[PDB]
């Protein structure tokens, strides 16, 4: 998701 | 006696609450979000921070978890002196205030890089307590619990 | 020095407790989540290094070493992330020989706690104030002021 | 519950 705690 | 003294303040966000511990002396802080703030979270909270520091006195952040008999009972567990946390000191309203206003600025300036309000708060921990204010929140915490052990 | 923590993770009750000791003091952090993911480890590294001047992981194992949202959380924090590999083999007998001692002490009080994660806490608690002397939780900050000083 | 995380 482009998140530190979500990288997709 | 104040390397072991510590503030609750409880503060909100997003529908959510976030549950703060200040280090009286040195503005470090521990933080974590919850859904609500009950006496069973204030309690397990405190347990954790006991567990990381040598905490003697908690004053508490109001008058429902200074009553709450679960929460007596973490103090009791852990050796936490539990008090009340009237401003007699007219400055410490203040203090919270603003410190709770620079948590939510810091939020704001990480909230994007987060999907959810928990990371960002622990962000904001790290941001607070390793700012250089010149010494950190971190690095007055140690040096004044060791100069207390020494 | 005193910037080293090793992550471990043991099992209990069906879960997961992941823990991060600092090297030179004994002192431990830990945490009750239903699985290791690299998420939940790099949220917890996240924690941690918010609350102590966290130079250099070693983790637990492989996985949480390739994860690149442990990576992420590491780069985040500017934590250097290193393998766990024991060129010590010392480290091997003190990791099982800490768990051992948790799970005892989560033993001694897990009839005080209702839930897990309560009982782990105690068990911090009471692994962190143990006098071996001095404690853990003392050693750790006479470590860092050192540093500082 | 006679526990100090549920005092019921
Ligand atoms: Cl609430
Ligand atoms: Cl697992």
């Amino acid at each position: 998701d482009l998140k530190i705690d979500n990288l997709d | 006696s104040s390397p072991g003294i510590w503030q609750l303040d409880c503060t909100h966000l997003e529908g959510k609450v976030i549950l703060v511990a200040v280090h009286v002396a040195s503005g470090y802080i521990e933080a974590e979000v919850i859904p609500a703030e009950t006496g069973q979270e204030t309690a397990y909270f405190l347990l954790k921070l006991a567990g990381r520091w040598p905490v003697k006195t908690v004053h508490t952040d109001n008058g429902s978890n200074f009553t709450s008999t679960t929460v007596k009972a973490a103090c009791w567990w852990a050796g936490i002196k539990q008090e009340d946390g009237i401003p007699y000191n007219p400055q410490s309203q203040g203090v919270i205030e603003s410190m709770n206003k620079e948590l939510k600025k810091i939020i704001g300036q990480v909230r994007d890089q987060a999907e959810h309000l928990k990371t960002a708060v622990q962000m904001a921990v790290f941001i607070h307590n390793h700012k250089r204010k010149g010494y950190s929140a971190g690095e007055r915490i140690v040096d004044i619990i060791a100069t207390d052990i020494q």
